């Protein structure tokens, strides 16, 4: 059986080993959220440091791309970080060629055009990742747009990614159900940071330190990501109410 | 590597035979049935679609006649979408050699040069044949009318009369037991639709089902493809309904 | 290193079969149901909208492509092999054509570039069949309003009407019962959503459902004025609205 | 290299090359023949750079005596002057182009006529019933424009010739040291052996 | 077993099987000697013939003046790496003025062997090398395996029975090591080196080949009755 | 050693009522050396007629490679190639050459099938289109052209009177030119008809 | 099954087994450190002494890249010294455009990108080597250990080779004991101890012991060897805490 | 063309003419010769306008590149890039480029690679005429830890000399202020600085 | 050859005369100048006019593509960006100086080209044989804040500067208007000031007047 070792057709018509780069994709065991504000966008991320003797400063899985992209990937850092520096020189050469900062979603049509070749093409094996994109577009205003293996892409109102992932998107669907609209109506990024971080611990049932969370943050003309101490002065916050 | 993925399209049987063109003429052999007729006066072509739907578009539909040039039209047995490749590669070469030599290209020089080119894919590239029967069918100053077929084998033979793909061998009974050398063109086409009548596997032959072309002459040689029309009016003619 | 795989993935069988053409069909077949229908006045292309998550903004995933002005393409498989075949088939519209003539293709021919692009993946090394059938509604002067069907293995076929994917035997029955040559645009919509509607098992309104036709030109679409040659593009996707308004006269 | 010319009269096609070839100050020889063989029934005349003529001329002669073999068939005069004109033709905007300039003279079996064409080193191709190459045409076409009769036999045709010649050996100043003369007809190619 | 097929798939307990085969085409190898002082560094190889109509085939390569090897496995492999040193030590002459250091001539061999042992459709060098050379910082003696891994030692062996003359050379370091300034003397003590990887057969004057380079020596290959005697 | 201006010869297209007329010498020569008086420089592919002046060598390379172009568009597209459109595709191949250029002044005539709208076009050696109602001047005498075409020509001539205008046009100019002339055609193309006359001129 | 056969064949699980494969090819390998202290790093490595013929100090396994970053390695000996051979180029090419020498995160994520295309493709093996490396850049110290996927993380601490599991509870320890910093020649003595410790897991052939250290203060921010009086003085230390 | 750039006690400001010439027609009197490769890295450009845009253009590339990856370039950095292109590609090239940065370490830096494809620091520097260098220009005038309104009118009197004996020299002087604090654009019109 | 572009409150005009010239020789009396890049990005062409029609139909075309693949409206940075980066890797050997126009969702845009690929940013710019005469007249009646309606008088009375007083340049002035929020007006001979007076006599020739050796009907059917 061939037909599960490289990316070519089973007799009923399915790519095993793009089933199986999902799989790998949850390899970290590490959950991902991301929601949108009326001005921003924000991305939070479980921090996980299991070795004691690691530099906790350089264990993260959300990549600054651009001024205005910001990309959180579930899956393994070697595969984290080939995707992380393509998007970069893909962003780069864009902005060169085209004399505008690359959108969001443009950057992830590109990453899933790329994932696909890696699906048709045999010699190449697909990267075991997914990729959410977040900026605040200066066309389409706050943005999430999420890759996966098979080269599929779409935009979402709201998302999230890893092993617990579907406990996350119904706790995120019943809230839009209730609020019935398309984001979180809120005028600071601080709140809608401190609602992303109330509906993970609602959703996932543990409670975090300052440590345990990573925090991105889309404004208009700049993505960043938060530091223990803006994490810690939010999860402050969450507790006093 | 890769070495293990490699089915080898270009090796001997321990018999001596090639695998992939042996295992392309079985295919060659499921595709609708074309027949060519050279009569003292023109040439016919009469092909059947296969298991032709009701809701097709019969009128602008192109499946089995395919015109090279003016002088040269070829009848099509097997995949439709490699026949496609080589028959613009062919139109090429006509188009070449009129451009070196102000001359129509002469039939077996087009023929020899479409079957060095299946030929080729038997012998290097590691690529599977071309599965692709023709029956060339054309005019020139020197041989006058003349009958062709290649196969996927890259071997191209002169006939009187010929059929490729299904039920080849009830066909060239058929055509063996009534043609004759100082027979008409009407004869021909009389003689091609009656083999096709009692070859097919559909019920009763019908105009919707056929593709049909005469290589007739007050010096000149003309091409006819056939409308639907002028298909169902020889049908009605000859009294096959 | 380096592309090793410069041998056919795809071969025949003892049996003559193409493993991989057949295995990227049964793709297309587990694929959410499409179809298209030819009126006397224009094309209609239909598809469903299957949403990944309620989450996700289904309008930003485009089932329904513009290629050229006059061109649509819808499919039935999978889907980022479409969208690589439309951004593939986009660009062979003005490298192989529009830079060389000055005019956009007439849909046999744009098809005929796509057919090729499928052809290659069924013979050329290191590679496998696209996993996508195709249905390309277009106009052109010459042939006026056509419908083409292209399957994995780069074969294509003139429909009067059609359907592909999950539900397409049931679908191209009901075609067949409806479908006259005397059609207008309006009535091949309807006939449209009526066959849609069978495949559809969900919720079946403006937003689940995408469509779009190739009818007469819109000069409001063009985006400027003064050359009276320029009468603007025939393809036109349905709003979420449009939609809604004739599935009440249903 | 200096003089080739043509008649193309009823029944056949006559072609004079001069013998001369000179090098610098010295005539090297006296005995060039400045034509070849392309096939039974064509001949080729050539006038121009020192190497480049014959290099053109013998890679015609090859690929004219290879499609012979492989179609077991002679290329008519037309398809042969087609195939040399689109061999200058390229040349002209290659890295260093032929300077050969040409005359064809053929016998179309198929029609049963006499045909002579004129192919300069850009690829200049025309059918003319008598031609010639750089000065020569300067000092006989006048007198072949008065004296050419289509209906002309090869009799009258060399006498033509010959009065071509005797105004090309009083007005033009360099030596050729004569012609050699070849007919193309129906039988195929042979030498005047005397002129 | 299944992970032996070339030297691009690792096996589950991690080793590379064409390398280790590779290995053994050495061990089948005749045996060669190398040792050292402070002063000269001497190869001594013995010689393996056909049969006694043949000649021996020669095991003891010059790549400058002051550098060359002796080879045990595949001769042709030998041929390509001693090429290889020789236009690197040549490359080091004429850029730089510059007499190739020994250890950088390990170097290259390992990083030249390693690029044959990750690449699909290549194979591992199938021959083991003993580098013997005089630089700027005295005498040298490298081990080269095709695995890639060079060692530099004051004494070693390989090829079929090395282990002998491996043992008597870690006996007697303490005394060779200390021949300095006295070249026929850490030859004779490399002959009895050799001798005991010797059975049935013994050391004859077409048999021997012995190398020496030093303080005041060109690295110059003796054979024939230029061994007779060390005999 | 000018290449647009060694062989010589001109090319003249007009536009009349449901017709249009394309006109050229039959002159090439070696500079000042007459060499052929029956050097047509008008071809046709299908309805579409286009007229190639300058150098001689190019405008046989140009016209195989225009018919060779044009007979795997008629085999494509299964209809024969409109004016409008072979403009543009005269134009592609031109700037294809951009910087090797064909020595070259094409002009294209004829009637569109579906419109009947009459067409002409020009172009410069790299392939820049001049559309035109009135006239197209192309070769060695194309300032005494547009002399003749810009006083002769007046709209919607009929079949008959246009033949008149275009043949004073050519005739008058190629006597003002050395390196043009020594006989001339005029063809009249009517949307389902086209007639080809041999006009008698002065052949010095 | 048969999804080890090949390299860059995700399993049903979605692992690279040859990828695993290579790691016990590393575990095989001699014992190797490093220790991140105040101002700079130190590495450290066990060298097995196979025969007395060995020549001491002159197999030196510790290389350096450019001026400023120290490199050591546990696994296949040349596929390391392959993957350095790469650092250098990489760390010259940066030089050569930017100016400034390559960053420590910057070099770490080049050495990161090249080992992990050496899973993308069947063509290719994985290497055979856990590196330990780092240096002093513009923003102080960094020790950084990277894996035959092509994983890699900053440490305090790194270990990996036979004695890893003995060595990381030895680094643990230290982590804990010295909150505030470890000093450079702290770091020295601390790292011949571990490796002397870690030799417990090794103990059949006798070893040497091999230190080198880049520090702001001590070594001017470049990379040098442990050599002469402090190589003795860390190995008496090493040699006293055992007994 | 003059331009100039000058390090001051707060950081660096770079001053430019704004006078584009083809012959003796000036084809832009508003030119804007002061070009932004980063936030706080502007340069100078003289030679070639096509030269120096293609130049600035990939540099700005490499080192929003390089920000991605490695974090916010130093001046010397985007002077070695400069540079390299210069350098490299001199043979076909036209351009002589000042670089003027802010770090918050190295605080306000001007480099100038000249024609050559050569790489020099100064404290400040000043290109007259045709990418003309003064090495010295008033030793005496410039002192280091400048104030910024003393810098601003030590630019001003320069570039107003320049323009008064200079034909490609002319129209607004425009000035970049390139601080902590952030960036500043100042522009001064003809009858300010004509009366000096 | 006369081309402007002059921006104005809420877009940008571009404008050109309609002469084309072989030398001293006018080829077309009324050719148009005016290319659309992209329906609201226009491009007015000057030097080697296959050079400018060709740069300006390649990028129009590779901007349709971009249009296409991003799913937004073409921006006039990326036509400029583009044309540049071509015209710079050709050296000046594509003689193409354009005026690129234009709006976008980021505002109303004016640039110029030049043939080395060097750009420039205006409120107010003129190209071509008659760029000196159409900048007299934008330098003397130019003000910040123009109406649409002011934008048109200015160009086009630019364009007729260089008609009247350059020989490069003359027949009718062709205008573009790109507002924002609004379809792009082509207004193709916005002003025909050089209208042809009546002829003095009528040369329509009797007919049989040509002499013809040979007549023949030609075979364009099949
Ligand atoms: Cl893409
Ligand atoms: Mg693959
Ligand atoms: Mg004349």
């Amino acid at each position: 059986g061939y037909d599960r070792h490289i990316t070519i057709f089973s007799p009923e018509g399915r790519l095993y080993q793009v089933e199986y780069a999902f799989k790998a994709t949850n390899q970290t065991n590490i959950n991902s959220l991301a929601v949108r504000g009326k001005d921003c966008t924000v991305v939070i991320s479980q921090k996980k440091v299991p070795d004691k003797l690691l530099d906790p400063t350089t264990v993260s899985y959300i990549f600054c791309i651009s001024r205005t992209i910001g990309m959180v990937v579930n899956g393994p850092i070697p595969d984290a970080r080939n995707a992380a520096l393509r998007a970069k020189a893909e962003a780069a050469e864009f902005r060169y060629k085209y004399g505008y900062d690359m959108p969001c979603d443009v950057l992830a049509k590109r990453m899933a055009n790329l994932s696909q070749i890696y699906t048709q093409r045999a010699y190449m094996r697909p990267l075991g990742v997914i990729l959410t994109f977040v900026s605040v577009d200066e066309e389409l205003g706050p943005s999430i747009y999420k890759t996966d293996p098979a080269g599929y892409y779409v935009g979402y109102k709201a998302t999230a990614t890893g092993p617990k992932q579907q406990e996350i998107t119904t706790n995120l669907e019943n809230h839009f159900k209730k609020s019935k609209i398309d984001h979180i109506n809120e005028e600071s990024w601080e709140k809608v940071v401190e609602f992303a971080i109330t509906h993970m611990i609602d959703a996932l049932g543990t409670e975090f330190s300052k440590n345990d969370l990573e925090v991105g943050v889309a404004t208009k003309d700049k993505f960043f990501t938060l530091s223990a101490e803006n994490i810690e002065e939010r999860l402050v916050a969450i507790a006093e109410q | 590597g890769s070495r293990r993925y490699d089915s080898r399209t270009t090796i001997f049987s321990p018999e001596g035979r090639l695998y992939q063109v042996e295992y392309a003429l079985e295919s060659i052999s499921h595709a609708g049935t074309a027949i060519g007729i050279m009569a003292s006066d023109g040439i016919v072509l009469a092909a059947e679609r296969k298991v032709t739907s009701t809701l097709l578009e019969q009128d602008t539909s192109t499946e089995k006649l395919y015109k090279l040039n003016d002088k040269i039209a070829v009848a099509v047995a097997g995949l439709t979408a490699d026949a496609e490749i080589l028959i613009n590669t062919a139109r090429i070469h006509a188009q070449n050699y009129l451009k070196t030599y102000n001359e129509d290209i002469p039939v077996e020089i087009l023929v020899r040069r479409l079957s060095d080119i299946k030929q080729g894919y038997t012998q290097h590239g590691g690529l599977r044949p071309f599965g692709v029967s023709f029956i060339y069918a054309g005019y020139d100053d020197r041989y006058g009318y003349q009958l062709y077929t290649s196969n996927p084998s890259g071997n191209y033979t002169g006939w009187k009369a010929i059929s490729v793909g299904a039920n080849t061998s009830a066909a060239q009974t058929l055509l063996q037991m009534d043609y004759k050398d100082d027979m008409k063109v009407d004869d021909a086409i009389e003689l091609a639709l009656k083999t096709l009548s009692k070859t097919t596997d559909s019920s009763a032959l019908t105009y919707d089902r056929l593709e049909f072309a005469t290589i007739r002459k007050d010096g000149e040689v003309y091409q006819k493809i056939f409308k639907p029309q002028e298909i169902k009016d020889i049908l009605v003619k000859t009294g096959i309904t | 290193m380096t592309d090793r795989y410069s041998f056919s993935l795809t071969t025949f069988s003892p049996s003559g079969k193409l493993g991989q053409i057949d295995y990227a069909l049964t793709a297309v077949k587990q694929g959410v149901t499409s179809l298209g229908i030819k009126a006397t006045n224009g094309v209609v292309i239909a598809t469903e909208k299957k949403s990944s998550s309620p989450l996700a903004m289904s309008e930003t995933l485009s089932k329904v492509s513009l290629l050229t002005p006059d061109i649509g393409a819808v499919y039935s498989g999978m889907g980022p092999d479409y969208r690589v075949l439309v951004d593939k088939s986009r660009k062979v519209a003005h490298t192989s054509y529009k830079r060389i003539y000055g005019e956009y293709p007439p849909t046999k021919l744009l098809v005929s570039e796509v057919a090729k692009i499928m052809q290659e993946a069924t013979q050329s090394g290191g590679v496998r069949p696209f996993g996508v059938s195709l249905l390309i509604a277009g106009h052109d002067e010459f042939n006026g309003f056509s419908l083409y069907q292209v399957d994995p293995s780069g074969s294509y076929f003139p429909w009067k009407a059609t359907a592909i994917g999950k539900g397409s035997v049931a679908a191209k029955t009901f075609l067949e019962k409806r479908w006259n040559d005397e059609l207008e645009l309006e009535d091949a919509i309807h006939i449209a959503l009526l066959t849609l509607k069978e495949s559809v098992e969900g919720e079946f309104n403006g937003d689940t459902i995408e469509l779009a036709i190739i009818g007469d030109e819109n000069p409001d679409l063009l985006g400027y004025t003064g050359i009276p040659t320029d009468k603007g593009p025939r393809f036109r996707k349905l709003t979420s609205q449009e939609i809604n308004d004739r599935l009440e006269a249903l | 290299m200096d003089i080739i010319l043509g008649i193309r009269v009823q029944d056949s096609v006559i072609l004079a090359s001069s013998k001369a070839v000179t090098r610098g100050i010295s005539v090297l020889k006296d005995s060039d023949d400045k034509t070849r063989q392309l096939s039974p029934h064509t001949l080729m005349s050539f006038a121009g750079e020192a190497g480049d003529t014959v290099q053109f001329a013998e890679y015609i002669q090859a690929n004219i005596q290879l499609y012979s073999i492989r179609e077991d068939y002679e290329l008519s005069p037309q398809a042969v002057s087609s195939f040399v004109r689109q061999e200058l033709a390229k040349s002209i905007r290659s890295r260093r182009p032929y300077q050969v300039n040409v005359l064809i003279g053929g016998y179309d079996k198929k029609k049963n006529k006499p045909e002579l064409y004129q192919i300069d080193y850009l690829g200049t191709k025309v059918e003319l019933p008598y031609g010639a190459h750089g000065y020569s045409g300067f000092y006989t076409f006048s007198l072949l424009d008065h004296h050419y009769r289509p209906d002309m036999t090869t009799e009258e045709g060399l006498d033509l010739l010959k009065l071509c010649v005797q105004e090309l050996e009083k007005r033009m100043p360099m030596d050729f040291k004569g012609v050699i003369v070849k007919i193309v007809d129906k039988d195929g190619i042979r030498q005047v052996d005397d002129f | 077993n299944n992970y032996d097929g070339d030297t691009v798939t690792f096996s589950p307990t991690g080793r590379l099987f064409q390398v280790e085969y590779a290995l053994e085409a050495i061990k089948q190898g005749s045996v060669t000697v190398g040792l050292r002082s402070n002063t000269h560094a001497v190869l001594v190889a013995l010689k393996r013939n056909a049969d006694e109509l043949s000649s021996y085939q020669k095991k003891i390569i010059k790549c400058d003046e002051h550098m060359g090897l002796s080879l045990a496995g595949l001769a042709p492999d030998a041929r390509v790496l001693s090429n290889y040193l020789r236009q690197q030590c040549n490359y080091s002459s004429l850029v730089f003025n510059r007499k190739l250091a020994v250890e950088r001539a390990g170097h290259l061999l390992c990083d030249k062997a390693q690029k044959n042992t990750q690449s699909y459709g290549g194979r591992p060098y199938g021959v083991g090398l003993l580098i013997i050379g005089y630089d700027k910082s005295g005498a040298h003696l490298l081990e080269f395996q095709p695995s890639g891994n060079v060692t530099e030692l004051y004494g070693t062996a390989i090829g079929a029975r090395s282990q002998g003359a491996k043992t008597y050379l870690e006996r007697t370091l303490d005394t060779f090591i200390k021949i300095d300034g006295n070249p026929d003397e850490l030859i004779k003590a490399g002959v009895e080196a050799i001798s005991q990887s010797l059975r049935d057969e013994s050391l004859t004057v077409d048999n021997l080949s012995i190398a020496i380079v030093g303080k005041d020596t060109p690295f110059t290959i003796y054979d024939g009755e230029a061994v007779a005697k060390y005999i | 050693s000018d290449p647009s201006s060694i062989n010589g010869g001109i090319v003249v297209a007009m536009t009349g009522k449901d017709c249009v007329a394309i006109a050229c010498d039959l002159r090439l020569g070696s500079q000042s050396l007459g060499v052929s008086n029956k050097f047509e420089k008008i071809f046709h592919y299908g309805h579409v007629f286009l007229g190639i002046t300058g150098l001689a060598t190019d405008v046989t390379t140009l016209n195989e490679m225009f018919r060779y172009k044009t007979n795997l568009y008629k085999l494509k597209e299964e209809r024969a190639i409109e004016p409008e459109t072979f403009t543009q595709l005269v134009s592609s191949s031109l700037y294809e050459r951009r910087f090797g250029p064909y020595f070259v002044g094409p002009v294209v005539a004829g009637i569109n099938s579906k419109s009947g709208k009459p067409f002409i076009a020009g172009f410069d050696l790299i392939g820049c289109i001049d559309e035109a109602k009135d006239f197209i001047v192309s070769g060695t005498a194309s300032d005494q052209l547009f002399g003749m075409c810009e006083s002769l020509y007046e709209p919607n001539l009929e079949p008959e009177d246009l033949f008149e205008t275009i043949s004073q046009a050519l005739l008058n100019a190629a006597d003002r030119d050395a390196l043009s002339g020594w006989g001339a055609v005029v063809y009249i193309i009517k949307k389902d008809e086209v007639v080809k006359r041999y006009l008698k001129m002065r052949q010095d | 099954t048969g999804y080890d056969l090949s390299n860059s064949v995700f399993s049903p699980d979605g692992r690279n087994f040859q990828v695993e494969y290579a790691v016990k090819a590393v575990e095989n390998g001699t014992t190797s450190i490093g220790i991140k202290c105040n101002d700079g790093v130190v590495f450290a490595v066990e060298k097995l002494i196979t025969s007395k013929l060995l020549v001491p100090q002159k197999n030196v396994k510790i290389q350096v890249v450019d001026r400023h970053i120290g490199c050591v390695y546990s696994g296949l000996i040349p596929d390391g010294r392959h993957l350095v051979n790469r650092g250098r180029e990489e760390a010259a090419s940066f030089k050569k455009l930017y100016k400034t020498p390559i960053p420590i995160p910057a070099f770490a994520d080049r050495l990161g990108q090249y080992v992990q295309a050496h899973t993308l493709y069947n063509s290719v093996r994985p290497f055979g080597v856990s590196t330990i490396f780092g240096g002093v850049d513009k923003n102080g110290a960094h020790l950084y250990m990277l894996e035959p996927s092509g994983s890699y993380w900053g440490y305090k601490g790194a270990a990996t080779g036979k004695g890893r599991q003995s060595a990381k509870a030895e680094l643990e320890k230290l982590v804990d004991h010295h909150p505030e910093g470890l000093s450079a020649r702290e770091a020295v003595k601390q790292a011949a101890k571990i490796i002397y410790l870690a030799h417990e897991d090794n103990k059949e052939k006798d070893f040497e012991l091999e230190i080198s250290w880049c520090s702001l203060s001590e070594t001017n921010g470049l990379h040098k060897f442990v050599k002469g009086d402090l190589l003795q003085e860390a190995i008496d230390f090493a040699q006293k805490e055992i007994n | 063309t003059s331009i100039m750039a000058v390090t001051f006690k707060d950081g660096v400001i770079l001053g430019a003419d704004s006078r584009t010439t083809t012959g003796a027609y000036i084809a832009n009197r508003v030119t804007d010769k002061l070009t932004r490769v980063h936030d706080k890295i502007w340069c100078c450009r003289s030679g070639s306008a096509a030269d120096t845009q293609a130049i600035a253009d990939i540099v700005q590339y490499h080192l929003e590149l390089y920000t991605s990856q490695y974090g916010t370039p130093s001046t010397e950095t985007a002077a070695s890039v400069f540079k390299e292109l210069c350098y490299e590609n001199k043979d076909n090239l036209t351009a002589g480029i000042i670089v003027a940065g802010y770090d918050d370490k190295n605080k306000g830096e001007v480099y100038t690679i000249p024609l050559g494809g050569s790489v020099h620091k100064l404290p400040y520097a000043i290109a007259v005429s045709g990418s003309t260098f003064i090495y010295g220009y008033c030793d005496k005038n410039f002192r280091e830890n400048m104030s910024k309104e003393e810098t601003v009118d030590f630019i001003k009197h320069s570039l107003s000399q320049a323009i008064k004996w200079d034909g490609s020299s002319g129209g607004v002087i425009r000035m970049v202020v390139l601080t902590a604090a952030g960036v500043e654009r100042l522009i001064f019109y003809p009858d300010e600085y004509e009366q000096l | 050859t006369t081309i402007v572009g002059v921006k104005f409150n809420n877009g940008v005009v571009i404008a050109a005369d309609t002469r084309s010239t072989q030398g001293p020789i006018v080829a077309d009396k009324n050719c148009a100048k005016l290319h659309r890049i992209s329906p609201k990005i226009w491009c007015a062409g000057a030097g080697t006019a296959a050079d400018t029609e060709a740069v300006t139909q390649l990028i129009g075309s590779n901007i349709e593509l971009h249009s296409l693949y991003t799913s937004r409206e073409p921006r006039v940075v990326s036509a400029l960006q583009m044309l540049k980066q071509h015209l710079f890797k050709y050296q000046g050997h594509i003689g193409a100086y354009l005026i690129v126009a234009g709006v976008d969702p980021t505002g109303s845009h004016l640039f110029s080209i030049h043939a080395h690929g060097s750009t420039d940013v205006g409120y107010y710019l003129s190209l071509g044989s008659g760029s000196l005469a159409a900048m007299a007249v934008l330098e003397s009646h130019w003000k910040q804040d123009l109406t649409k309606e002011e934008a048109i008088k200015l160009a086009s009375d630019a364009i007729q500067a260089g008609i009247w007083n350059d020989l490069g340049s003359g027949s009718n002035v062709d205008v573009c208007v790109m507002e924002i929020g609004k379809d792009a007006e082509y207004l193709r001979n916005y002003l025909t000031p050089n209208v042809r007076e009546e002829k003095q006599k009528s040369y329509k020739f009797p007919r049989g007047t040509t002499a013809v050796l040979k007549e023949s009907i030609v075979n364009i059917c099949d």
